[PDB]
């Protein structure tokens, strides 16, 4: 798991976190996670320990040792935790939940209580860390995007569309374009002004892409920044070229038959180390490794009793 | 105990209402005699003398017999029922059979399987003909639940309008809009729903795209009359007369006369009214109106009397079912 | 008013226009009503302006003069409007009560009020009897004496319309309320004294039936155990326990009380003795002994409680069994026009319904020979239900007045409600009806379908559903709905209906009544519409709503399991309507009802404001909060925005069809539905 | 007389159907009871129906 350069952790409602192997696709080990499911998995940049976000507790499991107990279980939160960030330094951990209060935690510090709190109006559905390590993107059920500066605490509230729940938002590593997605299925993209010290971070709306008809769950830019994956409840993970915003590849898990209702949602997207492959989770209990250019299931991961709702992927050397 | 039953089933030699009624009486009496339940079997002698006794016990006797039959007499009886319903249909026998079918639907046994789909279509046609619009709506709704089609929607709208439910019919149109867009919606639906403005728009676009046709012309003209735009109606009438065949001319004359009367062009009004057939209530009414305009009071009174004589049938038929 | 709006310049011109209109037509009701409403609005506007400016000496006196100058015209116009209307004066009467209770302490306003009271007929005041009695103990003696005189007249003419609420007032904990009630009652006794005595004994015996001594001990011991083992509040423990011992001190009065004293009375007295020993000593060993006895009797009464299926009057209260041919009128039945239906006799047996509150099933016999069944509710306030029923009466009158609503036969099913105390009261029992939950359960049992199939499916997919996030919840809910056929209600309706014609009539009535109650409930801010809280009539098919415990967005405000659904619009009801869905009868009826209510926004606002500003009903708002005036103003503003159509967006006004569409989308939205408490049955 | 009836109907005016409105179990037995009990029930109902009135003088 930890020794292997590729880490792929998958979990859902079954109270277990399973670390698969990309080369083979065999469950190396499982970690128990009781009292709740997991809402989001994330590997620290240092790769020392993974983090699991569930309900009211933020657990962090070791990656190198096998079969450990939760090393850190940050309690003291209510109303679930939707997603978790991670500072590149590895000092600060960013989290957000439905209590409308994004929280900043110090891993090095012993203090159980968080360090900084950003309270908003609507429940927080996503949190994303800008690559510059100076601003935090916070979504909400009301659809108001907030850009929380980590140094001046000047939050700029922007609402792309009134009264629509924003579900996920991500920014490419180059900070060129930012994508946000809501329950309507639209994929809003904003150009980022080249400002670091001035903190202007002005968002210029570029295009409103009708990505999906039903609820859209998650989006993420590829490391090369030329690709943007977008999942939804339509059981189709759509892929758009950043230069043109056109559907180059459509990854669908549809049964190909009208006699099939509610096969399972798809809310997972993870580009490979060089963006050749893409890992996608699904509610069919089966994660799938797709080929970006061809759009075929190179390998399939199975063994989860209940629906798969999270994923992890990291090719750092 | 199925010989006289089979004879009653596969007889099919009735050419009169009394013959089919006698078949119904024989069927009811035989069902009472063959009924397994002694309580039902005891009323056969009374039902022979009194027909309402047989009619009231018809459903229970049929249930007992149908439960007894080992699916083969059931098949034969079902086929006989299909023959009776489809061929030589009669109002009383049809109503009795429809009540039987409703009773079976209510019972735990299940509906009688008639020509597949439990005879949803055939029962709907029969209920509509016998003016049991509630049953017709129920069967048509079941057909809709099995599958929605524009024909089913049209029949549903017609049944609802005949049932004095314009709100429900408008809901049907809304469903048609959301699911089938606009092409599948014929302007006749708006015309039935009295959404005359929407019907007028639909007729205008259909005329713009598809070449002018007598049916579209008549539909748009009807919408014009309903709105009251006599100027446009009369303009269309004057524009298209020699291009019109005689049947479409007879259909034209009524609306043309209405427009001419609205505008006060009495010469055109007389021209159109002469073309209206005499055997129509509207024709008699407009002839009387012209007689009043020309002060031909005696001929007006005679024509009004003829109009009432014609209205006898329509008024009686409509007053037969509710006010 | 529509164009310029409301401000300093508009009021004098509008007053001139309305005064000239009244001068040109004295007998016109609309002119006088509009003039009075305009003056009342001007009074409110000036009051709010002075509140916003001065609060945030001479200015106060200037406002006093200006408001007094604007008030008397309002009072006179309202009185003349009532006299002209003669039958549709509910709004005007409530406005009169508001002006009276607010500015009646001024001698000039009091003079206008007394003159208007003398001119007006007494029959009108029967409509606002609860509002009048809500302010029996108003601190202002000038207003109080006029209220007392008016109620004395109401006692003289139509005494039966006052005896029940007067009796309820007489037994109030606060001294002033019971003092005023007894002061009115002594004057009434010189008139009859017999309606008085009968009403008193009836109310006492009915309360005794509603709550039995062992039941009082059970609930008190439950609160006591929560106080001690949960909160360690020994002083509150003694405060809760002592009234029960004080009620023991009266001694047994009936066979049931004697038996309870024989069985438990000795143990309770012992426990009180040990409590007193603890009081003088403070010993855990002294208190634990009383605790052991309390838990012993608690277990005994807990075992005995299920066996109390039915209550016979000879044990519980032989006085009611004695009652025969009482002149006392049947509750909720007196009408100034119809003959008085006086009680003939009370049935000896009461069939207790096995519910959490254990409501009795009382049934009286009237002089006309027709049984009147009622439900005896204990430990629950019914004044809120009384005000809600008054509002429903107004809405029914408005719907009857409207031609389209009258054509469609739109109406709200209502039942007589008669409060008996702060805890207990009487509820009219509607016949030929059953809870939607009961119908669903019976049909599913008949069809061998698991009752909680949807919950079992969602739990199987995700055992952590309650702790799932929003998107996981909605996905789970969608899976459960898709993999379940939600036609149980429609199928059971069709099976229950005898013939297709009656079936169609029933379905039409069901859809229309459901739409009417949905719109009225949304305007009223009524929530917590779980299937047990609404009932379906098995003959007419009309929808009925009961248990208006939460109103004015209480479910939305409460932090635990908040409800985001304005009114219950679940998929099973949607299927129970026409096959097309909501786009037909439901939507059109909603359009008509919303149009009618928006038309009569002034009347609806008057009715709502009266019992929102009522002090006796402010405890609900205070409990919801976490002062009083800001909360009342806020909720009134919210409902005003609902009626105007600016609720969804303050800046943008919304028309009736668009607002109805948005309400339907909000009610049917899966994201909004999956937030609802599982017991509310969103999947159903 | 048909003409006169129609004429007087027209003279009195085409009344609004709502104005006219304001001017003015065996299947349930099957739904409640099982078949074995239902058969005597419907039998007895019909027999009582004959039993009342003067048709009894014949049957």
């Amino acid at each position: 798991v930890g020794s292997d350069p590729v880490i792929l952790a998958t979990a859902g409602y079954d109270h277990t976190v399973r670390f698969w192997q990309a080369h083979s696709g065999i469950c190396t080990r499982t970690v128990q996670h009781q009292d709740s499911q997991v809402n989001a998995l994330e590997v620290t940049p240092d790769r020392s320990m993974i983090a699991a976000a569930g309900y009211q507790h933020i657990r962090m499991y070791d990656l190198n040792s096998n079969n450990p107990n939760p090393i850190i279980s940050y309690d003291g939160v209510n109303k679930n935790i939707a997603s978790v960030g991670f500072h590149e330094d590895g000092r600060w951990m960013y989290t957000g939940g439905e209590d409308c209060t994004a929280r900043i935690w110090d891993l090095r510090s012993r203090n159980l209580q968080c360090q900084r709190i950003f309270q908003v109006n609507a429940p927080i559905n996503c949190v994303c860390l800008h690559p510059n390590q100076a601003e935090l993107i916070v979504g909400d059920q009301s659809g108001a995007i907030h850009i929380w500066d980590l140094k001046t605490d000047h939050n700029e509230q922007l609402i792309p569309e009134p009264e629509v729940s924003i579900t996920s938002a991500h920014i490419d590593p180059d900070a060129s374009y930012m994508a946000a997605v809501n329950s309507t299925g639209n994929c809003y993209v904003w150009n980022l002004t080249g400002g670091i010290g001035d903190e202007v971070t002005q968002l210029i709306p570029k295009t409103k892409i009708p990505a999906h008809t039903r609820y859209a769950l998650q989006c993420r830019f590829s490391p090369d920044s030329t690709l943007l994956a977008t999942c939804s409840a339509d059981q189709t993970c759509k892929i758009w070229r950043t230069s043109n915003f056109s559907l180059m590849t459509e990854l669908s898990i549809k049964s190909g038959n009208p006699g099939e209702s509610s096969r399972g949602w798809m809310w997972g997207c993870a580009f490979s180390g060089d963006s050749q492959y893409i890992v996608t989770a699904s509610s069919d209990n089966l994660a799938r490794l797709w080929c970006v250019e061809t759009g075929e299931i190179k390998r399939e991961y199975g063994g989860h009793q209940k629906a798969v709702v999270c994923l992890a992927f990291n090719d750092s050397v | 105990s199925t010989i006289n039953l089979q004879k009653a089933w596969g007889a099919a030699r009735r050419v009169s209402k009394d013959d089919w009624l006698e078949w119904l009486r024989r069927l009811s009496l035989e069902l009472l005699k063959d009924s397994s339940s002694p309580s039902l079997r005891s009323c056969w002698a009374l039902a022979q003398a009194y027909n309402p006794m047989a009619r009231d016990l018809f459903n229970a006797a049929f249930v007992s017999c149908w439960s007894e039959l080992n699916e083969d007499q059931q098949d034969e009886l079902i086929r006989s029922i299909e023959l009776a319903l489809t061929s030589q249909d009669i109002a009383e026998v049809t109503q009795t059979l429809l009540n039987l079918a409703e009773f079976m639907e209510h019972s735990d046994k299940g509906p009688l399987p008639l020509r597949d789909d439990n005879g949803i279509v055939l029962l709907g046609e029969r209920a509509a003909k016998c003016r049991a619009y509630a049953k017709a709506l129920h069967y048509k709704e079941l057909e809709f639940q099995k599958g929605p089609t524009p024909a089913i929607l049209e029949s549903l709208i017609s049944i609802n309008n005949k049932l004095q439910q314009p709100e429900a019919a408008a809901g049907v149109l809304e469903y048609a809009m959301k699911h089938f867009g606009e092409l599948e919606i014929q302007a006749t639906w708006y015309e039935k729903l009295h959404e005359w403005e929407d019907a007028l728009v639909a007729y205008d676009k259909k005329m713009d795209t598809n070449k002018d046709d007598p049916e579209l012309m008549l539909g748009r003209m009807r919408c014009l009359e309903a709105l009251g735009e006599w100027g446009q109606l009369h303009q269309q009438c004057c524009e298209k007369w020699t291009l019109v065949n005689d049947e479409t001319q007879a259909k034209m004359a009524r609306m043309a006369a209405a427009a001419a009367w609205g505008l006060g062009q009495w010469d055109s009004m007389e021209e159109y009214t002469c073309m209206i057939p005499r055997d129509t209530h509207d024709g008699a009414f407009y002839r009387a109106v012209l007689a009043l305009h020309q002060d031909l009071f005696s001929l007006a009174q005679q024509c009004i009397d003829k109009a009432r004589d014609l209205l006898d049938a329509e008024l009686t038929a409509m007053a037969g079912e509710s006010y | 008013l529509n164009l310029q709006g409301i401000n300093e310049s508009t009021i004098p011109k509008v007053l001139q226009y309305y005064s000239a209109a009244t001068e040109h037509d004295r007998s016109w009701y609309k002119a006088w009503h509009a003039w009075a409403v305009m003056n009342f609005e001007a009074v409110l506007h000036y009051k709010h302006q002075n509140q916003a400016r001065d609060e945030k000496k001479k200015v106060t006196e200037d406002l006093s003069k200006t408001l007094l100058m604007y008030t008397v015209p309002a009072v006179q116009g309202f009185f003349r409007s009532i006299s002209l209307s003669r039958g549709n004066n509910l709004q005007d009467t409530l406005r009169v009560l508001t002006l009276w209770f607010d500015y009646g302490h001024w001698p000039d306003v009091n003079e206008a009020l007394v003159e208007g009271v003398k001119a007006i007929q007494i029959d009108t005041w029967l409509q606002v009897i609860p509002q009048l009695i809500a302010r029996i103990d108003t601190p202002r003696p000038l207003v109080g004496r006029l209220i007392h005189q008016l109620l004395t007249d109401i006692g003289r003419y139509h005494p039966q319309a006052l005896i029940y609420p007067l009796t309820v007032a007489s037994k109030s904990t606060t001294t002033a309320r019971h003092n005023a009630a007894n002061k009115i009652l002594k004057n009434m006794c010189e008139h009859s004294n017999t309606l008085v005595q009968q009403a008193m004994m009836v109310s006492e015996e009915l309360i005794r039936v509603a709550i039995l001594w062992h039941e009082m001990w059970h609930e008190g011991l439950e609160e006591a155990s929560r106080l001690y083992f949960g909160e360690r509040n020994v002083k509150g423990m003694f405060e809760v326990l002592e009234p029960l011992h004080a009620m023991m001190e009266r001694g047994p009065q009936t066979l049931k009380e004697t038996s309870f004293n024989q069985a438990y009375g000795r143990d309770l007295m012992e426990a009180q003795e040990w409590c007193r020993k603890y009081m003088k000593s403070g010993n855990v060993k002294d208190l634990t002994q009383a605790w052991d006895l309390y838990y012993h009797v608690f277990r005994r009464i807990s075992k005995q409680l299920p066996q109390l299926t039915s209550l016979e009057l000879q044990y519980v209260s032989p006085k009611l069994l004695m009652c025969r041919d009482l002149e006392l009128a049947v509750p909720g039945t007196y009408d100034p026009n119809q003959p008085i239906i006086r009680i003939q006799s009370i049935a000896p047996s009461l069939q207790v319904i096995t519910s959490k509150q254990r409501p009795r099933k009382l049934t009286l016999m009237g002089s006309n020979g027709h049984e009147f069944v009622f439900l005896l509710k204990g430990h629950e306030d019914l004044r809120q239900d009384e005000r809600v029923m008054q509002l429903f009466g107004l809405v029914n009158t408005l719907l009857a007045n409207d031609p389209t609503s009258l054509r469609k036969n739109l109406s709200i099913q209502r039942y007589a409600v008669i409060p008996l105390s702060t805890n207990s009261g009487l509820i009219g029992w509607v016949p030929h009806c059953d809870t939607l939950h009961a119908l669903i359960r019976d049909y599913r049992e008949k069809k061998k379908i698991l009752l909680n199939i949807e919950h079992r499916i969602m739990l199987r997919m995700a055992p952590d559903y309650d702790h799932l996030t929003l998107m996981q919840k909605v996905e789970v809910f969608e899976h459960a709905v898709n993999n379940t056929a939600g036609d149980d209600l429609a199928k059971l309706l069709w099976l229950k209906s005898p013939s297709s014609e009656v079936w169609f009539d029933r379905r039409t009535n069901y859809t229309r009544s459901l739409a009417v109650m949905s719109m009225v409930g949304y305007i009223l801010g009524l929530g917590d519409r779980h299937p047990s809280n609404l009932m379906l009539d098995r003959l007419s098919g009309k929808i009925l709503h009961i248990d208006f415990g939460d109103c004015f967005e209480v479910a939305m405000t409460r932090e635990k399991f908040p409800e985001k659904i304005p009114f219950r619009l679940t998929r099973m009801l949607t299927n129970a309507m026409e096959v097309t869905g909501l786009d037909g009868n439901y939507r059109i009826t909603c359009h008509t009802v919303m149009e009618v209510l928006r038309e009569h926004k002034d009347s609806v606002m008057a009715v709502l404001e009266a019992f929102v500003y009522d002090p006796l009903l402010n405890w609900r708002l205070m409990d919801t909060n976490t002062a009083l005036n800001k909360k009342a103003i806020q909720i009134i503003n919210r409902v005003r925005d609902k009626l105007t159509g600016r609720d969804f967006s303050h800046d943008d006004t919304l028309d009736v069809p668009t607002q109805v569409e948005l309400l339907i989308k909000q009610a049917t939205s899966h994201e909004n539905l999956c937030q609802c408490y599982i017991g509310w049955c969103p999947f159903w | 007389t048909r003409r006169e009836a129609i004429r007087v109907l027209g003279l009195l005016g085409a009344l609004d159907p709502y104005k006219h409105k304001v001017n003015i179990e065996m299947l349930v037995n099957m739904g409640n009871l099982p078949l074995d009990e239902f058969y005597p029930a419907v039998s007895m109902v019909a027999l009582m129906r004959i039993f009342r009135d003067q048709s009894l003088s014949h049957h």
